[PDB]
DNA sequence: ATCAATATCCACCTGCAGATTCTACCAAAAGTGTATTTGGAAACTGCTCCATCAAAAGGCATGTTCAGCTGAATTCAGCTGAACATGCCTTTTGATGGAGCAGTTTCCAAATACACTTTTGGTAGAATCTGCAGGTGGATATTGAT
DNA sequence: ATCAATATCCACCTGCAGATTCTACCAAAAGTGTATTTGGAAACTGCTCCATCAAAAGGCATGTTCAGCTGAATTCAGCTGAACATGCCTTTTGATGGAGCAGTTTCCAAATACACTTTTGGTAGAATCTGCAGGTGGATATTGAT
């Protein structure tokens, strides 16, 4: 009699308050945002899946995700996403 | 007199109006009936979540709105301002929907 | 229940006109409305066909918003806002 | 044992690294997933969320509202060259279109 | 190293056209055809199973994928052929 | 005794199975799926080869080349829909000249 | 003193080139252009011959297709002469613009 | 280098596309389109090269790049 | 048009060569036979949502009139792009050596899967909060007649 | 270069639907301790790549000439937009039963996971053969022109 469905709304809302601390988001707009995250997740992961396969490699590393990001995103968006991801990975491996 | 806007003026008023808003432009109940009719002629005894009908209307209207932009470009390219079936067919053809 | 017939004609001339307006169209020849109905009907057949195929494959009798969302993704018309 | 740190906090991120790791293992993308791949991907997803919400909040401000609605998302995407290309095959329900009238249509 | 669908394309060629040959470039076209359709069918059946939270791609996923991917009257025949191969295979 | 001969197919069932498992499509793979999929790939292969053999014969040729695969695909409504985003190298295009461009 | 009327040899060339499948851009200039463009992304690269051939086949198929849509746009405007605004209209409707 | 893509070669491509008459500005318009096409495809291909840690663009790198761009090519490895 | 003349094009054969087809033999898949795991079909069933109904009301659809101005036809002349002969240069073609380098083979230390045992972070609602949709009125335009 | 008719702002107002916050258990993260890989980091092949070098020709660049196509200018029949009257049917609020999703359990037919035994399909030298491209000779197509 109970059943539960995950979402990115919690983390969307946090990042929202970081950029516009005064601003809310209606559930319809949060709906869009959830579609966006799930979409890009699947495009990155799917391209990463293919990259690994083309190279007879059974593992998706941060290096795959990074090539996928460079193939999927244009111009400045790619440069900045590559920065954030590299930074996050080194911070994570520095145990930081 | 009575007062009377010249042909073309209300049309531009309406482009500005509907380009400003986001509400659906086809009526809900008629469109729900179209969907149930097409669906039934494909499989019987089907039920629809209301959001499923809403998703189809959102997509169907986003598609037609997008097609009329392309159609409008084909009209203007022919040095007209009246869209005609030639334009929809030319747009559709180049879109690769059906070459 | 009750026979469904000719419902394409409930896509009225004023509804097609408003959609042309959002699309930036100023003048509309009188043959546009029947071409639009035809184009809409092909669009809906193809999407409803794939959606219902997702339904049948799940052994359901109810077409869900997900069914329609997957149908549209198949067709390269990805939709945001019904992914629930 | 030690007190538990989330891998997000370790990564300096708002987005959930552990969940992204689980969605990778479960999504049938490869036999194995390295430790840095969910970190890097949760980072890219949060950066893109941040860039969209930045421009959406601005549109909300320009329209004198404090709550982002789909319109604001749509104006943010369509007006940014790069989000518009990233999402040029995507339909945002209840987003409408950009005000745009071809010049030749305006009163002569 | 470097396997191909060539010998199988050639066998099918002799069945339908025992008189006819095939250039190596044409054989490459056919290889590309088979890998493509293979990935489209497999990719869709993969989605079908994930959507319905299954871990197994069965011929039911392949068939729906074919229905979803092939123009009717190629899906009909493909569905025929596939059903027929699965029964002939199970009966033995 | 192979699974292909058992399924009555020229196409390799065992290979189609190994490619499904190693392609990261699902965790598990049923036994009929490589049979089904291999039958579908053989059938569509026969359909193209038939039409392309015809295009060879109608060109006074016995060896199918890329041009004949192109004329088979593009002259068939369904193969054309299925392969409408595919480029066949060295196939060229169908002869076709818009009426308006003809003399007189 | 023999001379063919304008359009007559052109139609003749339409029939000739719609019949054949040979590449129509010369191979070396194209290889130069590929390597020049590629040099701006990664330095000191080498190309399989089959990679150059793939690119030239994709590239000529793309251009031939785009000339078909361009031709249709010129015909739509009651002309028989393709113009840049025809290429632009096709490129835009195709959702590459 | 792109001027090496010559007027008569652009005529020939137009002819296979069914074009009877060509405006004198088509040739420069065509070279610009061809250059965007090659940049997009090659950029993607070299990204597959570099990922593979190679110095040689392979035909498969092009085929994968064309597939990403929705321009699937048959005859060179898929 | 069915006059004379230029070039195009189309069949029919013809013989050397570049690709095909066919012979001959060794690893890596594919097939078996046992012995497990486990996924998800089958069987009550809780409980969300879907189809349907009623009923009242005003937003819109429908049809009509009327004429503004748009599309479609026609004409015309300048000038752009096709056809062409001319002549030279860049492409093509091709054994030659050399070398950069994919692709293999041998490891092993870092990194991943695994696996139960504990700790939270997030979800599903109750509870508390508040933008703004929608209703009204004057600035301030905007449009179109005179 | 003005009024008048009408549409468009824009700000100020108020509670209702719709957020944002407040609680409360579970699934799903994180911790920790072992058991497999992985795929890099070296080394040394053999391919296939680039770079010349030198011919010849096929192809492109160039300039002339004019044919005919594009585009500008003008007309006008009638299509389509604006405005109006009229009243239908969608929209909205609100039940109701019950179909059919979705959730728990329970558990065989079908799947993975080994460890061996045969088999096939990919290689690389051997064997024909299809059609390219080049001869001829004969109509066809085009274009000028009593």
């Amino acid at each position: 009699k109970r059943s539960r469905k995950e979402s990115y709304s919690i983390y969307v809302y946090k990042v929202l308050k970081q950029v516009h601390p005064d601003t809310g988001i209606s559930s319809k707009a949060m709906g869009i945002m959830n579609s966006f995250v799930n979409d890009i997740f699947e495009r990155i992961a799917g391209e990463a899946s293919r990259l690994a396969h083309y190279n007879k490699r059974s593992t998706i590393t941060s290096r795959e995700i990074q090539t996928a990001v460079r193939l999927l995103l244009p111009g400045e968006l790619a440069k900045h996403a590559v920065s954030e991801g590299t930074k996050a990975v080194t911070k994570y491996t520095s145990a930081k | 007199k009575p007062h009377r806007y010249r042909p073309g003026t209300v049309a531009l008023r309406e482009i500005r109006r509907y380009q400003k808003s986001t509400e659906l432009l086809v009526r809900k109940l008629p469109f729900q009936r179209l969907v149930r009719e097409i669906a039934q002629d494909f499989k019987t005894d089907l039920r629809f979540q209301s959001a499923a009908i809403g998703a189809l209307q959102e997509a169907s209207e986003a598609y037609l709105v997008g097609l009329f932009e392309d159609t409008n470009l084909c009209a203007i390219h022919a040095k007209r301002v009246t869209i005609m079936p030639k334009d929809i067919q030319l747009a559709h053809s180049i879109r690769g929907e059906r070459a | 229940r009750k026979v469904l017939r000719d419902n394409i004609q409930g896509i009225t001339k004023p509804a097609i006109r408003r959609l042309a307006r959002r699309g930036g169209v100023k003048r509309i020849s009188g043959l546009i409305y029947e071409e639009t109905r035809g184009v809409l009907k092909v669009f809906l057949e193809n999407v409803i066909r794939d959606a219902v195929t997702y339904t049948e494959h799940a052994k359901r009798k109810t077409v869900t918003a997900m069914d329609v969302v997957y149908a549209l993704k198949r067709q390269g018309r990805t939709l945001y806002g019904f992914g629930g | 044992r030690a007190k538990a740190k989330t891998r997000s906090s370790r990564a300096g991120l708002q987005f959930p690294v552990g969940r992204v790791h689980r969605l990778l293992r479960k999504g049938n993308y490869s036999e194995r997933v390295g430790a840095g791949a969910p970190v890097y991907l949760a980072a890219v997803l949060e950066y893109l969320t941040a860039e969209i919400l930045e421009l959406a909040g601005n549109a909300a401000r320009d329209n004198k509202k404090t709550r982002i609605i789909p319109r604001h998302l749509q104006l943010a995407i369509r007006n940014d060259e790069e989000l518009n290309k990233l999402l040029g095959r995507v339909t945002i329900a209840q987003g409408g279109v950009l005000p745009n009238i071809q010049a030749v249509l305006l009163p002569k």
